């Protein structure tokens, strides 16, 4: 369950609030862990959306495709001089 | 060319930062 | 052969930098100066340094014995080449020639390189060579001679396997890229930690903990962080020795903000006094900031700055001009809101940023590939 | 270019200036100095009351310009400045919403200063925007939630429509 | 003395070979090269002369005096002669003044010879079929000479050489008939002592009487023989019109057209970088960037020497405007770092959101800022600091005080503290939300859009448009 309580999901995992709240957290900061919580009205929220992938084929482009100008560089400024 | 144109003419911070503390 | 002279290029730069030094460097300097009789580089720490009162016929009877122990070596090369014996001549030559050259500058260094790079058959000797470079480039802080006698000796140690020596080269390696600015490889290549020992071409082995220790807590993730100091058995006692960086490493695990800038003071008045350390340090401290803030907002969404001012001494409205002027200057950008108590973290930036490579990345792409559409022809 | 010179002369250029960037034209203020720098330079400086000026129109005022409505260089040129004050109250109007966030009533009392004045019952109503009681709101919402949803679609669907059409320009 | 003597024998050989050979291959090259193809132009020997003229711009040049044959001038200015059989005869009689030179002192010294001289080819009557090689065997002597500025009796020399350039000009108003292939390599030459016009009016004054007559000149030539010749003439308008006034930005509105074809390369750039300070006179900041970069960004490969590191300095000018602008004393050269040492703590306090910073930039800095020209946006860049340092506080601070922020925004009463924001949103700075009582500003942000549409669309056109121009290129280039 995404959105949970955490009194009381504590109470499943039998633990005091304050080490759940700082291990949960510390699970976000791992990545492992998709999700949030939350300490004023005391909520444990999770939400993800995984897929990078066109970033990665973008950014894997054009990022070398500058040294690809930058190789053009060579022969298109020979012929000047 | 040379023909055209040209040829015409919060710190770091390391004291501030440890001051804080002793400040208030 | 090194430390000697590697101190009296550390007080080239306890002389240089530091303006309200006018005695202990000059001492120590002096002291290193009476003896490995130096001559060139005495003449650049006499410009930089105190012009004395006198010198003259003490170092120049100096160098007049030294030229006799100069002349009674390169009298000797023809005496040597008298006889045959391949090596049992030449390296005799090589080697006390950099310690004559040692007495100053590059000429016999870069003259003795080349001259033996055609002799000696084993790497042991080229590495010594490689040595040689590394040791006057570091006094001369120049990196364009430390690259190529690497790549050159690398090829011929890789071909190749060897232990001692390669953790050797991690450290060349990892203190140029320290020299420079590189976070990652710095402690990735220092990851041998304890094996290399101590030699006398890696100074003093604290002196090598502490650069590896400093540089590991930027580039390294939290819980590698961790895995690297706590799980690594050999080094966590050399960092154990030392309270300063430890107090520093286990605190940023321990995640008090009352210490950090304490700690981070002894800790960057030991990166001001160091070599090669001043152009990182700017960065490296700014860097602390969003590193130990990265963890104090992640924990969660929407936080209550009351509950962060509980245990800080004091955070109610410290926390608020700091992390603020910190978000100002580009570290750790959020939206956090007071009197409606919600620290709101965010901005994952998962939409504009997502997509922003494309344009911004093609917006020059473009521009350089319409300067060459547009030049020719005419 | 030689004349005798003249006491307008000078001013002339920057008090024609005042009234022409006091009614917000960023443009006309460099292009009408843009003649040489040197004239400007010198002495008999009127540049930086207008330059000023609209800093605090943006600012907005109304005070430190009601303040400035008292300092005047002037000189001798009025009706200018009428014409500039209503072309600075009606441009207020329009650079204030949309989109602005909720705001209180005293303030807004603020906003147009004087005491009550009917100004306030005009831009009410103009606004809208909202009138609330002893406050004011940007609602519904933000404002009007652009979606955009498939109306982009369809011009989508034209942009590589004419765009394949160039491709088989080329083919 | 002996060694000062035995020295000057050694350097005239040098000109005397390439001086010599340089307007005779290139020149007489050309003369083959405009008998037959036409093709049309090209006409290669019109950008040689380009490189010849700018090989000359830096060393040796020819004159001045330098006492080293100054019998170049009467060679070629003298015996067309006359129809093309009879000039095979001439083109023995350069090597027969060869050998005259190689016996008697050459007439090392010319100076007030050159009146007879310059006037020898209308003795002629008449070359007569190249305008271009009459012209130019007269001007160049002339127009490196204008790099000696000895401002005593050569100056109306060279005002001699722009009225046999007028002459030229009215050759250029008449024939054609019909496709004058040699009117391009005119509109090079000429474009070069129109410059030379420039430099030598403005060794006392304004221009102006030849500002009516480049009207008559750039007019003239609408629209035939505009092309490459309107760009370079507009240039010529432009440089000497920004510097004195007026109504040149409304003026180019209506000359263009473009004016295409874009020539000759940098010639564009450099017209980017004059226009592009006129449409930063008008202030929009996105027309305002993307002229000035491709101004610079356009203009390979230099030297020399200066002016190109000026275009970068007035470049970032707009982007100061723009309220964000990257710290440059990276991109410092051994030049142009020396050039604009006060510009830079100028955009080192625009990045600052302190007032005083950039206040005490323009008291110190002012004497720089009448050297460069830039000064109303100076003052007003104060509005600049406002917006960008209620942009830094707001998105910076949780909820900060009207009353604490007052003393960055040096104002920010209880009342203006509503337009700051407001008005900031007019101009699409922060979305900062404020409720005013004591009061506070409040900044939240949530926006996820955008990054999308007309980048990926126009990226489209783009590189459509772009490929069908390097069609449009590579497919007329095969002729050979």
């Amino acid at each position: 369950f995404s959105r949970v309580q955490i009194e009381h999901i504590s109470s499943l995992i039998k633990l005091s609030k304050a080490d759940v709240e700082r291990k949960l957290s510390q699970m976000i900061l791992d990545k492992k862990f998709h999700g949030i919580l939350d300490q004023g009205e005391g909520v444990l929220i999770i939400f993800d959306e995984p897929p990078v992938d066109k970033t990665y084929e973008a950014a894997l482009e054009t990022i070398q495709n500058m040294s690809k100008v930058v190789d053009s560089l060579y022969n298109k400024a020979k012929k000047l001089t | 060319m040379s023909e055209k144109k040209q040829p015409v003419d919060l710190r770091a911070e390391l004291e501030k930062h440890g001051y804080k503390m002793e400040t208030s | 052969p090194k430390n000697p002279d590697l101190r009296i290029a550390q007080l080239r730069f306890l002389l240089s930098l530091p303006e309200h030094r006018g005695d202990a460097a000059v001492r120590d300097e002096l002291m290193a100066a009476v003896r490995d009789n130096n001559m060139a580089p005495y003449y650049e720490a006499l410009c930089k340094s105190l012009d004395w009162q006198i010198d003259v016929d003490l170092l120049n009877k100096m160098k007049k014995a030294n030229e006799d122990e100069l002349k009674r070596l390169d009298e000797e090369l023809e005496d040597a080449e008298k006889n045959l014996g391949e090596s049992e001549i030449r390296d005799a030559m090589m080697a006390k020639a950099e310690y004559l050259c040692r007495i100053g500058d590059k000429e016999g260094a870069l003259t003795a390189f080349r001259k033996t790079y055609d002799k000696t058959v084993a790497l042991g000797h080229r590495l010594d060579i490689v040595f040689y470079l590394l040791r006057i480039g570091l006094f001369y802080m120049d990196n364009d001679l430390i690259t190529r006698n690497t790549e050159k000796a690398k090829s011929l140690i890789e071909e190749g396997g060897d232990w001692d020596r390669r953790n050797r080269l991690k450290v060349y390696q990892g203190l140029y890229c320290v020299a420079i600015r590189d976070f990652k490889q710095a402690a990735e290549l220092f990851l041998d930690t304890v094996s290399t020992f101590t030699s006398y071409e890696l100074m003093d082995y604290k002196t090598f903990v502490t650069y590896t220790v400093y540089v590991s807590m930027i580039a390294l993730e939290r819980p590698d962080l961790r895995e690297k100091v706590i799980k690594g058995a050999e080094i966590l006692e050399v960092l154990h020795s030392l309270p300063a960086v430890r107090q520093y490493l286990f605190s940023l695990y321990e995640c008090r903000y009352s210490v950090f800038f304490q700690s981070l003071a002894v800790v960057e008045q030991e990166m001001k006094k160091d070599w090669l350390f001043a152009p990182h340090y700017r960065y490296y401290v700014r860097e602390m900031r969003i590193h130990a803030y990265s963890q104090l907002l992640e924990s969660y969404r929407s936080l209550t700055l009351g509950y962060m001012a509980e245990a800080f001494g004091v955070g109610v409205e410290f926390i608020d001009q700091e992390l603020s002027r910190f978000i100002a200057a580009g570290r750790l950008h959020c939206k956090i809101d007071k009197v409606n108590e919600i620290v709101e973290t965010n901005r994952p930036d998962s939409k504009n940023w997502q997509y922003q490579e494309t344009i911004k990345k093609g917006d020059l792409l473009l521009n350089r590939v319409q300067k060459l559409s547009r030049v020719i022809n005419m | 270019e030689q004349l005798p010179e003249s006491a307008y002369m000078h001013q002339l250029l920057g008090l024609n200036l005042l009234f022409l960037l006091s009614q917000n034209r960023v443009a006309e203020f460099h292009t009408e100095l843009e003649r040489l720098p040197a004239k400007d330079i010198q002495t008999n400086v009127y540049i930086k009351h207008p330059v000023s000026l609209e800093q605090y129109l943006m600012e907005g005022s109304y005070n430190k310009v009601f303040l400035a409505k008292g300092n005047i260089p002037a000189e001798s040129y009025t009706f200018f400045i009428d014409i500039l004050l209503d072309t600075i109250r009606d441009e207020i109007a329009g650079c204030i919403e949309k989109a602005y966030e909720k705001i209180l009533f005293t303030e807004a009392t603020r906003i147009l200063f004087f005491n009550t004045p009917k100004k306030m019952t005009d831009y009410a109503k103009k606004r809208g925007w909202v009138l609330g009681p002893n406050n004011y709101y940007s609602f519904a919402s933000q404002q009007q939630k652009p979606e955009d949803t498939t109306i982009p679609s369809t011009e989508l669907a034209k942009q590589v429509i004419e765009y394949a059409r160039q491709l088989e320009m080329i083919v | 003395p002996p060694g000062g003597g035995e020295q000057e024998p050694p350097p005239p050989p040098a000109p005397q070979d390439v001086e010599m050979k340089e307007e005779a291959a290139t020149g007489g090259g050309s003369t083959g090269e405009a008998d037959g193809k036409t093709a049309a132009a090209a006409a290669e020997h019109s950008q040689r002369e380009l490189d010849t003229v700018t090989l000359e711009d830096i060393k040796e040049h020819v004159k001045q005096l330098e006492k080293a044959v100054s019998g170049k001038e009467p060679r070629f200015v003298l015996r067309a002669l006359r129809m093309l059989p009879s000039t095979s005869r001439r083109l023995n009689h350069y090597v027969l003044y060869k050998a005259v030179q190689g016996f008697f002192t050459s007439n090392n010294a010319t100076r007030d010879f050159l009146l007879p001289f310059l006037e020898e080819p209308m003795d002629t009557e008449a070359d007569l079929q190249f305008r271009p090689r009459t012209g130019k065997a007269a001007s160049t002597p002339l127009l490196p000479e204008v790099e000696a500025y000895l401002q005593l009796l050569v100056v109306i020399f060279m005002m001699n050489s722009k009225r046999y350039k007028e002459a030229q000009k009215i050759s250029d108003d008449l024939m054609q008939k019909i496709s004058t292939q040699n009117r391009r390599a005119l509109d090079l030459v000429a474009a070069k002592c129109y410059y030379y016009h420039a430099r030598v009016y403005e060794f006392l004054d304004k221009l102006d009487v030849v500002r009516s007559f480049l009207h008559a000149r750039l007019r003239t030539a609408t629209l035939r023989h505009d092309a490459d010749g309107q760009a370079t003439l507009l240039n010529l308008l432009l440089r000497n019109y920004l510097h004195y006034s007026l109504y040149d930005q409304a003026e180019k509105l209506v000359s263009k057209s473009v004016f295409p074809e874009q020539a000759n390369n940098n010639e564009w750039a450099r017209y980017l970088y004059y226009t592009g300070r006129i449409k930063a006179i008008q202030l929009e900041y996105s027309e305002a960037r993307r002229t000035m970069t491709n101004a610079l960004r356009k203009a390979p490969q230099h030297t020399a020497v200066g002016f190109k590191q000026t275009v970068h300095k007035l470049l970032i000018v707009v982007e100061l405007l723009l309220g964000e602008i990257p710290d440059r004393l990276q991109f410092r050269q051994p030049s142009l770092k020396r050039s604009l040492m006060p510009y830079f703590l100028l955009t080192q306090a625009v990045r600052t959101g302190n007032l005083a910073k950039f206040n005490q930039v323009l008291d110190q800095f002012g004497e720089k800022f009448q050297a460069d020209g830039t000064y109303t946006l100076i003052i007003r860049l104060r509005h600049n600091v406002i917006k960008t340092g209620v942009r830094m506080i707001s998105l910076s601070y949780s909820r900060i005080s009207l009353a604490d922020i007052a003393q960055k925004l040096q104002l920010d009463s209880p009342e203006d503290a509503e337009f700051i924001v407001a008005k900031a949103i007019r101009d699409g700075v922060i979305e900062a939300s404020i409720n005013h009582e004591k009061g506070y500003v409040q900044s939240k942000e949530m926006i996820d859009i955008y990054s999308t549409r007309e980048p990926q669309l126009a990226f489209h056109q783009r590189i459509s448009f772009c490929l069908d121009i390097h069609n449009m290129s590579v497919k007329a280039m095969r002729f050979p």
